[PDB]
């Protein structure tokens, strides 16, 4: 036997449906689904904008490291 | 006589004494001034004011006036009651006693004013015995003095001599025999173990731990030899014997909860083979200990009664063992109500079921010492620490969450689990992730590490302050008086017609008291060298 | 001293879990070990039964390994 | 020079009062960039907590002995080590001009991560002159543990 | 922060005729080994132009004994 959705998983029993639900940690965790993969259209920075500060780059873009990053096209 | 509360019931008597003039105290005398008036005003009540037993007698006893104390008592007008008791219940020695605060000095005069005053009194009154008057609360002088923690008087009174004719019946240590360099003394241990109202080792032992001197006053010369006599007669092998059938206890429980059955739903039917017959034996036998050690824990504060505070600072290995049979119990409750959570109290009654194995380390100094340091830093120094580390990580852990609030950082427990990560050493500092508020995060994580690590040095550094010549000194101390509170424990049920527990035996010291009978003192030998001879 | 707690804490984590490198005595006081010397696997990405126990036993295993590291480490103050 | 040397916790509470009032000119300014204040304002505001730990007679001295060594030694091994820690990031960077090092933040980061026990010595990477490379990050965690040392005793001359 | 005048000035007692009002230290009234003394703390708590709390606590830092000055006989105790 297992949990299902919205029972209280890890003390003494896990989740079946691994493709779908997973047991989140939060000392009374309780089985979810998974989010839909999304991508970032809008509210982001496109390239030459200024990164992190207040704002991602966009799904086809990439932050690189630095105090005052700008997005650029990854390689 | 005043009659105001504050000063009620002085008198010229009083007075007198307190001028330290003896003109005013023999015509007071002579004139038929009641010396056994007593100033019961808030005054000099036990805030402002000075206890010295409310009568003059012991005033004069109290502030050194021993020429007084000489008249008051053989007068011929009137002499005073050497018996004579206060409001309290005291009376002339308990006061005395009652001023002593292990100076030099003090204890000294207190020293030398007993000694006079019992033998004074002995030759006055041969049939009173003045040291075994109990006080309201029951105690003798020695056992006010063990008590109280007037280490200085206890010193005295355990070992005085007294060489005079018809006063050596007095004291309480002799010498059997003697050669030239070695001699051998002798100590009456009378009401020092058995009394059965209150003896030296009882009062010591189970007090309140309010008292300043309690670890030093098991190192003077009779109680220190008493203890390792007892230790290394019968003690020894029965902490042994417990030792081993605990770790016998552990072992079966170990094996047992390992070879568990793996399918759901308990109880589990037994099989008819061997290897469940000797499963299910290591089972019965694991929860009957639990039961032993709930009924042990119970029957501890009840013939203790703590009231709620020296719980957490003495007999916490009382808490544990109990703390481990409640989680025992609970694990049958819940294996018989068919809950599969019940491994779960399982295991941690078996996990903190090793460390207390560490209650066993005593009786082994090397390791005992060792102990005692373990636990002096915890409940010293690592509640401080965490207390603010706690407090700290708390604070950072609600910053990061407010910034970052997906990717292993949308709730606290988890953020809370990866900043504590880092104190270990075993941080994810990637910064792969694309975040809204990256290199803002950043700062927060170096900061935080900055911080905690400085915190880290100052426990450290802090720690350093403690070896100089102190943790090493009260360790031994604290370790003994562990080792003297298990002896007294064993010691005090043993169930099994006592003999072992007895002294040299019934060995006549003097044989001539004041009257015509002899004496037998359930004495101690000790040898001793001396070269200066 | 080490060796008793550490044997301890082993035989409880092999009773909790019996699977995934935690199923023999000797997988599991090696993995222990590595916490000592700060090569731990403090992740949790396997979906065992009893998680959130594990974790409260680990947290304590390494606070207590600590604990007793520090000690030693003071009381070797004392021969200098 | 009073100021530099002595009252602190007021100079801290009026920062916190600053970023307060920055992020409430921000957020009504249409600006999201507020957040980054507010969180600034909450971080040091519960560290401030250690305020009040004066009035009881043992965290007190606890907290002043943070304080002094703070101030009083710490802030001299921050300049030794920084200046190291910026010389050799700096020969790094020079050595290897692409991946990970081609700029002095991310170098500086990179060396940073190895005092605290998290660094990377895979060597996976083809560069073109490996094994000076090598050279250079053994001889600087070397440095680095002679520095920690000596700092380390250094304050135990202090006890 | 001369602290060797400030003690004697603080603890000042004297008992000669018409000099005993330039005393800050005084006797009440003594027992047999207990008295009870009581100092004169004039223009320590309250001047309006210059407290001697007022100058030690807020002094500039420069003054040699500041940390020590607070240790006299009637001040340890009037702060507690
Ligand atoms: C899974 C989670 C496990 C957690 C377990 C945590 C470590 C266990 C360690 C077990 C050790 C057993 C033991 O030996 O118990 C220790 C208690 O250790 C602790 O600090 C526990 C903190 C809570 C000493 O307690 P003790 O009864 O000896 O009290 C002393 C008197 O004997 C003495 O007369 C003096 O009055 C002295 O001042 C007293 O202190
Ligand atoms: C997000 C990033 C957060 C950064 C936070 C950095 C640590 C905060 C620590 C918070 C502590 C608050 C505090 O309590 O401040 C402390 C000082 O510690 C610091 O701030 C160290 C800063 C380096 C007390 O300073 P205090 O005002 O008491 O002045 C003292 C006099 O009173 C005394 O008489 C003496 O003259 C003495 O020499 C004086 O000092
Ligand atoms: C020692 C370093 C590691 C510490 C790790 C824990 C971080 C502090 C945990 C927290 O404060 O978070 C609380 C949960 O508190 C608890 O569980 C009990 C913890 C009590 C404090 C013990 C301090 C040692 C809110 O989370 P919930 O479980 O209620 O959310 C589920 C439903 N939405
Ligand atoms: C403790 C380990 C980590 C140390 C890291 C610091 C490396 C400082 C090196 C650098 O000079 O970095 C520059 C400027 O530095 C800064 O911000 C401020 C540095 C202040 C000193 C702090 C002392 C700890 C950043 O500018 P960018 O590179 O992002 O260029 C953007 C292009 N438009
Ligand atoms: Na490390
Ligand atoms: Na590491």
């Amino acid at each position: 036997d297992c949990a299902k959705e919205g029972e209280v998983c890890s003390w003494g029993k896990k989740c079946c449906d691994l493709d779908n639900f997973y047991c989140p940690m939060e000392f009374i965790p309780h089985c979810k689904k998974y989010k839909p993969y999304v991508p970032v259209t809008t509210n982001c920075a496109k390239e030459g904008e200024v990164c992190g500060w207040g704002s991602k780059c966009c799904h086809g873009l990439d932050c690189p490291l630095a105090f005052i990053p700008y997005c650029e096209k990854y390689r | 006589s005043y009659t105001d509360s504050y000063y009620k019931g002085q008198t010229a008597l009083h007075i007198a004494i307190e001028r330290r003039n003896m003109t005013l105290v023999t015509l007071l005398v002579e004139n038929g001034a009641d010396v056994q008036a007593a100033a019961n005003g808030d005054f000099f009540k036990k805030r402002p004011g000075f206890y010295f037993g409310e009568l003059p007698l012991s005033l004069a006893a109290c502030t050194n006036q021993l020429a007084i104390v000489k008249f008051l008592l053989q007068n011929s007008w009137q002499p005073a009651d050497i018996s004579a008791r206060d409001s309290v219940g005291n009376t002339v020695l308990h006061a005395l006693v009652e001023v002593a605060d292990n100076t030099v000095d003090n204890t000294k005069f207190v020293t030398s004013m007993y000694n006079e005053i019992l033998i004074l009194g002995a030759k006055l009154h041969p049939t009173l015995k003045l040291e075994e008057i109990t006080n309201r609360k029951g105690l003798t002088p020695l056992a006010l003095a063990a008590s109280s923690g007037k280490i200085g008087v206890l010193a005295y009174i355990l070992q005085r001599e007294i060489h005079e004719p018809e006063c050596r019946h007095l004291s309480r240590k002799f010498t059997e025999w003697a050669y030239g360099p070695v001699h051998s003394s002798l100590y009456d241990l009378s009401c020092i173990d058995t009394c059965e109202k209150n003896s030296v080792l009882e009062v010591i032992a189970y007090s309140s731990s309010e008292t300043p001197n309690r670890h030093d006053m098991l190192l003077v010369e009779p109680l220190n030899r008493l203890l390792q006599d007892k230790w290394d007669r019968f003690v020894k092998r029965i902490f042994y014997f417990n030792f081993f059938v605990y770790c016998l206890y552990m072992i079966i429980f170990t094996a047992a909860a390992y070879y568990r059955p793996v399918e759901g739903l308990p109880p589990y039917k037994l099989k008819n083979t061997v290897g469940d017959y000797f499963r299910v034996t290591g089972e019965i036998l694991s929860v009957s200990g639990g039961v032993y050690f709930f009924f042990r824990g119970i029957q501890y504060f009840l013939q203790r009664r703590p009231s709620l505070k020296s719980l957490f600072v003495d007999s916490y290995s009382e808490i544990l063992f109990f703390v481990q049979s409640l989680f025992m119990l609970v694990s049958v409750v819940l294996y018989f109500s068919q809950r599969k959570e019940y491994v779960a109290s399982m295991v941690f009654s078996l996990a903190m079921g090793w460390t207390n194995m560490l209650y066993y380390t005593r009786g082994f100094q090397q390791m005992g010492i060792y102990a005692v340091m373990i636990e002096k830093m915890i409940l010293r120094d690592l509640c401080r620490f965490m207390f603010v580390y706690l407090v700290f990580l708390f604070g950072f852990s609600t910053a990061v969450v407010t910034l970052i609030e997906d990717g292993k950082y949308n709730s606290l427990y988890s953020t809370c689990l990866e900043l504590f990560k880092f104190t270990i050493g075993m941080g994810d500092l990637e910064f792969t992730e694309n975040y809204d508020f990256k290199a803002v995060f950043i700062i927060l994580l170096l900061a935080y590490v900055i911080l905690t690590y400085i915190l880290l040095l100052n426990m450290l550094i802090a720690l350093m302050g403690e070896t100089v010549n102190k943790i090493a000194q009260e360790s031994k101390n604290i370790w003994k008086l562990q080792r003297a509170i298990t002896i007294l424990d064993t010691e005090k049920s043993f169930l099994k017609c006592m003999r072992k527990a007895f002294r040299s035996g019934k060995l006549l010291q003097v044989g001539f008291t004041p009257d015509g009978k002899d004496d037998y003192r359930w004495c101690f030998r000790v040898d001793e060298v001396n070269w200066t001879t």
